[PDB]
């Protein structure tokens, strides 16, 4: 299973989703829609307070944090590539790995659009 | 990921609220759902993220002050030693094994302090004020912090008065003035503990001779200790009387490491009382040898890079900060005195060890028992 | 309700999704081949708890479920262990039936508070002259036994053992802490052939408890095994009344198995090699042998030090504790004394004349005098001649002769296999006699 | 490139994309700094002096070049810091030229044999270990021996024997002084001014106070500078004083750019730093110009205890070894050189003619010296020729003394050790051997020492002009 | 700034790219099909280097259990760790690389033990390296056993005849024990071991059936010439029909000098087992713990002394206490150990040294000074 | 905004005494590493630090 | 010990040819406890090691000869006549180096 070709190769565990979040937005031409679809999550860490607090706080159970991502990420605003990145980055606790995979996955962009 | 470009992800710049709009229409709902799972969240208060070897991490707490007392919710006290950006490292002065993760720590308000005063005269405490003879609570007595910084150079004069030990040895050979320190150093069973006792009795012997400033109150910081030694020595001073003007701290052998590296802190908070209100304090630190035990357990469970013996290298620090507070001050600050007895056990007589040249280079002098001198009977068995 | 995450050797990690055990609590890995007890080390945080295994690990899968049962390693404690075997976690590994628990004890504990301690400091009488006279037992002390291998060290601890329990109606552990199965095996048929152990319908005439934790055991359960010999004794201090004795065989290798179990758990060694909680991982242990007001634990334990360095950190740290040193000698026992203490190289905290009077203590005292001056006179014997030097230097080589044989003394222990009767010596019979 | 972090001489750079492993950099405060290693995310850079100047975000720009020094004829006579540029005092170096501080050695084909003698003036090293051109020689000894004192006479004996030969065969003398007080390089600078070897030395200083990379590279930059002698058929003489500074400079650098440390803090690659080094001093071959550099390293030991990390491993690497001894430096035997423990592994195939059938049977007498007198100091008997032994090796000990800043040529000193050799001085009395010698070489004919000087060896009609003339001289004592 | 809190993030993993890979790239509407990494029975290594392998995934695999490459060489699961398996390579890496498949064998390490072992030269993992074919009359048992407890064993009476007149008379060594042979290098240390080997295939044709003696002898850490001519002499004197020979050399893995002492222990423990007497002997028992110290700073496990880890003692305890006189309800079999620690310069203070010596009944320390003198067996 | 220089002086505004603090390194995120020239018992983690 | 042992397993003589390996090993310290000679001297059949107490004396080659071991020194490899001759020099050279701190 190979991948499209990255336009900039980058360092490791935040950089490196970022990688292959573009990889598999470019195999559905959905480079575009997983964009804004990063960016709307960076406002709703800046609206919400129970949303943030599944990314920093520790007590949260991690079934919990699974289950607050998978049951809104539902019917509305999906893109199956958005939905199961911030379900899979839920799983390890990784949410507050979003503000760093979308500034690399800019740079990817910008590298993009030459 | 420059910070640089984490700064403009502030800046709004999604061009599409399409989702927006759906979670924060959906996320309340699914919150509420799972609030049995939910521990309350935590800002001025602490939940324990991680409790081992005696030092617990512990989220939140924004407000604490570096080196306070916090109290965990089963009633353990803690001191927060380093306050990170994600967690508090604190220090827990008890058995850890009563401390979980997601217990709830509470800030106390107050650096680490001990009760101060005439009300602790006569008491047997743990390393931390708290009364373990079993008479009550410590009445007429107030707090006062543990690490307070010695006086400075324009607070103190040279000791004149000449604090009788009761030792012929000590008291023709090695004279010990009233505002010094005095080493005792020696090997294990060489009269250590014997001498710094018989200045405890004799100090009880003058105490009722002399006009109520010349008298001396004794304590005794028993650090590492056994019990069953520390019982048998307030029997003694009992029997004497010796207890009338005696406090005895004692963090023992079972006791936790930090109650042992602080004890020592807390004796000499209790007797800097008497050097602050005019009157004159003797303090036996018997073995400051195990307080730095002590504190080099607390060093390398908190990985800090060991030095030379497994030394953290701020051990020098522990006793010097310790040893500067025994002072006789100026007559602008009452002309109170605090004389120290540190002990340091020595391992076959090598004086070049590295906490035993380190308390040489503290205290004003030495008292030397040797075992060649101790096992021919000649005792106190003083080089 | 907990499942396996790591096994990183003996050492395991499991997670939680409920509230976690207590650090020092006990955990049932359910699903195994033999009982896999792990004890709670610390909390690493994300709902882990890191665990020292007291079997071995191998066989163990990340997800098995493990119980934790709310409470630290609990033992079986009573009358109804005395002449068994235990292991570390409570199994009878005597193969005799189950053990008649009289009480489920957990093993950790704190000391005995102020309040509770005796500030009396008497003499344990041990009946064996040599003993009580040069090198007296503190009643709640502890005494460092420096012992071997042909020096008579077994027959002395069985003596000890059936002179308390003959004497002060005091029962006995001891806690074989990392010894060899050889060893233990040899221990264990010398105390059935001496007495002190019956089996069968007997049983309850036993002396002895014996809490075996063997050199092949993971370090986690060497590091626990005199925990567990503790907790035997206690019962027996704390409900039953009794002057205790405690054998702790090799102290030594608690302390290399607690060190064991240090390196493990990712700790920084302190000093030569030794854990950083190396004095207080021992006076956790040598704490709880003390008197309370109920009763005593005296604890005799074997100490082996390292390098013949006395200033080694774990000798240094194990000697602090202790209260009176009898040292068996090979060149005692090649004299055909027994036992084979050497009477000038045992020492005793407990003789001074504020414990034991200036009668017992000057007895005490002219006779190690008089010992040791025929000591360093047999250079002067053996070179220059017998009968070369004077007749009083004569006299004192005859008196330490002859007190020299007396020190020796025959034990009811080995009247089994020596024919001559064992005889239990009183302590001011022994002054009055020396 | 933006400066990430910065503190303790290091600073973390972002960027710096196309940047080269060792290449200079150039930050924004104008300090200079070297990209050492190269990570995936930032470059950790050592910075070329203080790090004060350095802030979070300051832009770094990278030169293009790696690290390199200004070598040639116009380093003459100057003293410079660990990279090339000059200390002293007077201005640019005019007539210099720019080469790098990392050349690698020249290879197996590029070498010939060291066979032309490299005289120090130290008898006791001229006569015992003698020094080829194009020998590493190590000088390793306690805290003050005469360490720093048998280089300095080796640096002067240079002055005093390039004006005698002819211009091909001068030796170009470069002292690296790695960590050392800038008062003390002052000393040196003051004293090679007034005895006139700052014609031919160069100083290479980078003290105490400079950055721990200027003191890691020093020894490298005084080796290019005196690489440019060896190259170009002429002869150097480098003398890398307190190599066991510069890997406390290496350990310093390494430990802050996180590189996992080794024995004792030392990183693993610190027998590479000095192997990288010392390999550089080579006798090159004739078709490279026959061109020469001798070192010198300097390495002091605790208390006599050799066998520590970085003195072992310059101990494997050079030829050889100069020990110097604290308790003979006291005894009165000044150079305090252990005879029994230094070598020299080209020995007798780059030494003085005249000497090598001389000092043949000095050695084979200190030798014999040596275990008699550990009988002889309890005391128990003496035998007639054992008390000769450890009566002529006390001759010989006497002789090989010396004063400080006095290097004796060749040929008075295989004229003394012939005179102490071939017995003329026996019945001196042993305290003034070190007085009587000076009659030795005055009373002596002055053209004597030509005939010495001008065959390089004892011929059949001088040894029996020579024992002639030991005769006719007033000896004190006697 | 409200959304400081999220500016720099925290991993409690270091292969999270791992976990969030086998969930992308699944959902794009190419890949729903066919294309799943199993995790349960299978692996993916993560790295590998100096024969160690991370493997990412194997969710069902035992501590200690046998896994096996894709390219064919086997291997042990020996860290278990949250998010991936450290296993230990029995052969050379080279082979193996990033992504291989690693699948479980399902069982823990095991060995054909038996009497067709007899006369057979095994590797440390069992397999015969002298090319006779494989073992015939074997069958297959663990490596790693519980030894036998305090009522199984009995007292040591019966005599072990070595052969050799300053250990039979200075140093008697009974049928269960264990004696340590330490010393230094070239003291004659092997000649002990192989003097008492050859000397029990003497008195085997002399005493019954019941009461003969089968001897074990494992090579670990020598080269192969040497156990070439160790086989020869063995061969040459007839000791080869009661002598197992397991030889894990210098050139093989660290795994495997790891677990030749364990495989020949259980091949030894047949006999003990089934009422016959047994003679193990690991010769070079110091170089087994340096090839574990080697598995273990690889493991990043943490280091204690001298770089050992904190279960070296329980290794070799864990190992020799498996040499047991066994009571007569157990057959009454025997089990006699002779593991051989070579010393640096004479010191017993070295730290596996004072493990083994802890760890054995007796020692036979023999010392070099001895050895030129004329003494030999240079018995101290 | 604006970081201090290496080795400049900082004060913290109200502790009990005075508190200077000498930066020691520029730790990468905004953030300075500082050496106190008194005792940090009483400091919490907000409190209003002033470069001189 | 892995990387020195595979180095040295493949300097075997085998059943195509043989290599006749000599190896020098520099001991670090003038000490031969260092792990890497120890760990090379399992792997020779003949260790000559050289000291330095015998180069001071000027014996030159410095060979100790009682340090010095060899497999070949067997009498069933070497006769008899070479075995004991050898062993005599050695016994010779031992106990006058037990002399030698009386001597002395
Ligand atoms: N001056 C003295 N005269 C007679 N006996 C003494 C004297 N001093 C001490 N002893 C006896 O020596 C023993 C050791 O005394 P002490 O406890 O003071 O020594 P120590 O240095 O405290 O030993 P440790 O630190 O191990 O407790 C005591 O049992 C005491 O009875
Ligand atoms: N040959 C000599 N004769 C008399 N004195 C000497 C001789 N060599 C050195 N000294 C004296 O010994 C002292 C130390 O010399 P030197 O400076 O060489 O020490 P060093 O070995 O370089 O140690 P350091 O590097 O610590 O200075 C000098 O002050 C010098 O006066
Ligand atoms: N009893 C003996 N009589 C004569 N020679 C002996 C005797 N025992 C051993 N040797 C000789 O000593 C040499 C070294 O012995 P051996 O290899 O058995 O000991 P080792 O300690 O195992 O050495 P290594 O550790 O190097 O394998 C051998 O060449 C052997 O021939
Ligand atoms: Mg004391
Ligand atoms: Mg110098
Ligand atoms: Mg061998």
């Amino acid at each position: 299973l190979k991948l499209p070709t990255a336009p900039l190769q980058l360092s490791g565990t935040s950089a490196q989703i970022a990688t292959l979040l573009w990889q598999v937005a470019a195999k559905e031409n959905q480079l575009d829609k997983v964009q804004d679809e990063l960016y709307q999550f960076i406002e709703l860490f800046k609206q919400h307070s129970e949303l943030r607090r599944l990314a920093t706080d520790p007590f949260v159970p991690t079934l919990v944090r699974t289950k607050i991502i998978s049951s809104v990420l539902k019917d509305s605003g999906a893109s199956e590539i958005t939905k199961k990145l911030f379900e899979a980055l839920a799983d390890e606790g990784a949410l507050s790995a979003l503000l760093e995979v979308t500034v690399n996955y800019e740079e990817l962009m910008l590298a993009h659009k030459k | 990921a420059d910070a640089k470009a984490l700064d403009e992800l502030r800046k709004p710049k999604f061009s599409s609220k399409y989702l927006i709009q759906h979670v924060s229409q959906k996320l309340i709902p699914a919150v509420k759902e799972w609030e049995k799972s939910y521990q309350p969240p935590v800002i001025h208060l602490g939940r324990v993220l991680s409790v081992g070897d005696g030092i617990a991490r512990v989220y939140g707490l924004k407000s604490v002050q570096a080196g306070e007392l916090v109290c965990f919710d089963s009633g353990v006290k803690g001191m927060a030693l380093n306050l990170q950006a994600d967690h508090v490292g604190v220090v827990v002065f008890g058995n850890d094994s009563v401390i979980h993760q997601g217990d709830l720590v509470y800030r106390t308000g107050q650096i680490v302090n001990v009760p101060i005063g005439p009300g602790t005269l006569g008491r047997v405490t743990d390393g931390l004020g708290q009364p373990i003879d079993g008479k009550g609570p410590l009445t007429n007595v107030r707090s006062s912090l543990v690490e307070v910084k010695a006086p400075g150079i324009i607070a103190r004069q040279s000791v004149r008065e000449p604090l009788f030990t009761g030792v012929k040895a000590v008291d023709a050979l090695v004279p010990i003035g009233r505002g010094q320190r005095e080493l005792i150093i020696g090997d294990r069973q060489t009269g250590k503990t014997a001498v710094a006792i018989d200045a405890i009795i004799h100090q009880k012997n003058c105490n009722e001779q002399v006009p109520k400033a010349q008298r001396v109150y004794c304590v005794y910081v028993a650090v590492g200790q056994k019990r069953s030694t520390v019982a048998q020595l307030v029997k003694l001073f009992t029997q004497t009387g010796a207890m009338r003007y005696t406090i005895m701290v004692s963090a023992t052998a079972s006791d936790a490491a930090p109650l042992q590296f602080l004890a020592p802190y807390s004796g000499c908070a209790m007797a800097e009382y008497f050097r602050d209100t005019g009157k004159h304090g003797l303090i036996i630190y018997d073995d400051l040898s195990k307080q730095s035990v002590a504190y080099r357990q607390m060093s390398l469970l908190l990985r800090r890079p060991p030095g030379r013996e497994a030394f953290p290298g701020d051990v020098f620090y522990l006793h010097s900060r310790l040893l500067e507070r025994a002072a006789k001050l100026s007559k602008e600050l009452g002309g109170g005195s605090l004389t120290a007895f540190p002990v340091i056990e020595t391992q076959a007589g090598d004086v070049s060890a590295y906490i035993a040249t380190n308390v040489i280079s503290i205290t004003d002098g030495q008292i030397f028992l040797e075992t060649e001198l101790f096992y021919k009977g000649i005792r106190p068995a003083l080089n | 309700a907990g499942y396996v995450s790591q096994v990183i050797g003996p050492v395991v990690d499991v997670r939680f999704d409920g509230e976690l055990p207590s650090i020092l609590s006990s955990l049932e890995v359910e699903g195994h081949s033999v009982r896999l007890v792990l004890e709670v080390a610390q909390h690493m945080g994300d709902n882990t708890v890191r665990c020292i295994a007291m079997d071995s690990t191998d066989g163990l899968v990340r997800g098995q479920k493990v119980v934790d049962t709310g409470s630290p390693i609990k033992v079986p404690v009573g009358r109804g262990t005395l002449g068994r075997i235990m292991n570390v976690i409570g199994e009878p590994v005597d193969e005799q039936g189950p053990i008649d628990a009289a009480d489920i004890w957990s093993i950790h504990r704190e000391a005995p508070e102020f309040t509770e301690q005796s500030t009396e400091q008497e003499i344990l009488v041990t009946g064996i002259k040599v003993v009580d006279l040069l090198a007296p037992y503190q009643r709640g002390g502890k005494i460092g036994l420096f012992g071997g291998a042909g020096v008579g060290k077994t027959v002395l601890i069985m003596e000890l053992i059936n002179n308390v329990a003959k004497a002060h109606g005091g029962f006995s552990v001891f806690a074989g802490v990392g010894e060899r199965t050889r060893e233990g095996n040899d221990l264990y048929r010398e105390m059935i052939e001496s007495g002190v152990i019956k089996l069968g319908a007997e049983r309850g005439n036993s002396k002895c408890t014996l809490v075996y934790g063997q050199m092949n055991e993971p370090p986690g359960a060497r590091a626990r095994v005199a925990l567990t010999g503790l907790t035997v004794a206690e019962y027996f201090r704390d409900i039953e009344g009794q002057d205790v004795l405690l054998f702790v065989d090799n102290i030594f290798r608690f302390t290399q198995a607690n060190s064991e179990v240090s390196a493990l758990l990712g700790r920084i060694p302190s000093a030569v090699g030794y854990q950083p909680t190396l004095a207080t991982d021992l006076g956790g242990l040598q704490e709880r042998i003390t008197t309370t007001t109920k009763g005593s634990i005296t604890s005799v334990q074997a100490v082996y030090v390292p390098a013949d360095d006395l200033t080694d950190p774990a000798p240094a740290t194990t000697f602090a504790h202790l209260d009176a040193t009898t040292v068996l000698s090979r060149s005692i026992a090649e004299l055909g004394i027994y036992p084979a203490v050497d009477p000038l190289d045992s020492t005793s905290r407990m003789l001074n004349p504020n414990v034991i009077g200036a009668e017992h203590y000057n007895v005490a005292r002219g006779v190690q005098k008089v010992l040791q001056d025929y000591k360093n006179l047999q250079d002067i014997i053996a070179i220059l001649g017998m009968d070369e030097l004077s007749e009083e230097d004569k006299l004192t080589v005859a008196r330490a002769r002859k007190i020299q044989r007396f020190l020796s003394q025959p034990f009811q222990v080995a009247e089994v296999f020596t024919g001559t009767p064992g005889k239990y010596v009183d302590l001011a019979d022994t002054i009055s006699g020396f | 490139g933006r400066v990430l972090s910065v503190g303790d001489g290091i600073a973390r750079v972002y960027g710096l994309k196309s940047v080269q492993a060792g290449e200079l950099v150039c930050f924004d405060s104008g300090v200079k700094g070297m990209a050492l290693n190269l990570q995936a995310d930032h470059v950790g850079v050592v910075v070329f002096g203080n790090d004060s100047v350095i802030h979070q975000g300051d832009l770094v720009y990278r030169t293009g070049q790696i690290v390199n020094v200004p070598i040639g004829p116009g380093t003459l006579g100057r003293v410079t810091d660990g990279l090339g540029q000059p200390i002293d005092g007077k201005g640019p170096l005019t007539n210099v030229r720019s080469s790098l501080v990392e050349v690698k050695a020249p290879g197996i084909i590029a070498r010939q044999s060291v066979r032309e003698p490299l005289f120090t003036g130290v008898k006791a090293v001229d006569a015992l270990v003698p020094i080829g051109r194009g020998q590493r020689e190590l000088i390793i000894g306690d805290r003050q021996t005469g360490k720093t004192a048998v280089a300095i006479d080796a640096i002067i004996h240079q002055k005093n024997c390039n004006e005698q030969v002819p211009k091909a065969q001068r030796v170009y003398c470069v002292y690296v002084a790695v960590g050392q007080k800038r008062s003390t390089v002052a000393q040196l600078v003051k004293l090679f001014t007034q005895t006139g070897a700052m014609r031919y030395t160069i100083m290479v200083s980078a003290t105490a106070s400079d950055a721990a990379p200027l003191q890691f590279l020093a020894p490298y930059s005084g080796c290019a500078m005196a690489e440019y002698f060896r190259d170009t058929g002429k002869h150097g003489l480098i003398i890398y004083d307190d190599l066991s500074k510069q890997s406390v400079a290496y350990r310093q650098m390494s430990l802050l750019l996180r590189r996992p440390p080794g024995r004792e803090a030392f990183p693993g690659d610190v027998f590479y730093l000095h192997s990288r080094l010392l390999e550089r001093a080579a006798k090159l071959s004739k078709e490279l110009g026959g061109g020469s550099l001798t070192a010198f390293p300097v390495i002091e030991t605790q208390a006599g205890d050799v066998s520590a990390y970085i003195a072992t491993n310059v101990i494997s690497i050079t030829d050889g070894q100069i020990f110097l001894e604290t308790e003979l430096f006291y005894k009165g035997i000044r150079p305090a050189l252990n005879v029994g423990l230094s070598v020299s592994r080209v020995g007798s195939a780059a030494q003085f003619p005249g000497m090598k059938q001389v000092a043949g049977t000095l050695k084979l007498e200190l030798a014999q010296y040596r275990e008699v007198a550990a009988f002889a100091q309890f005391g128990s008997d003496l035998d007639a020729a054992t008390q000769y032994v450890l009566e002529r090796g006390a001759r010989l000990t006497e002789m090989l003394k010396q004063k400080q800043f006095a290097p004796i040529p060749i040929e008075r000193q295989t004229v003394a050790v012939y005179a102490a050799t071939k017995g003329f001085l026996d019945k001196v009395r042993v305290q003034d051997i070190v007085a009587a010698e000076e009659a030795v070489i005055s009373q002596v004919n002055p053209a004597v020492f030509k005939i010495l000087k001008a065959n390089g060896k004892i011929t059949p009609a001088l040894d029996a002009h020579l024992k002639a003339e030991l005769r006719k001289v007033k000896l004190p004592g006697a």
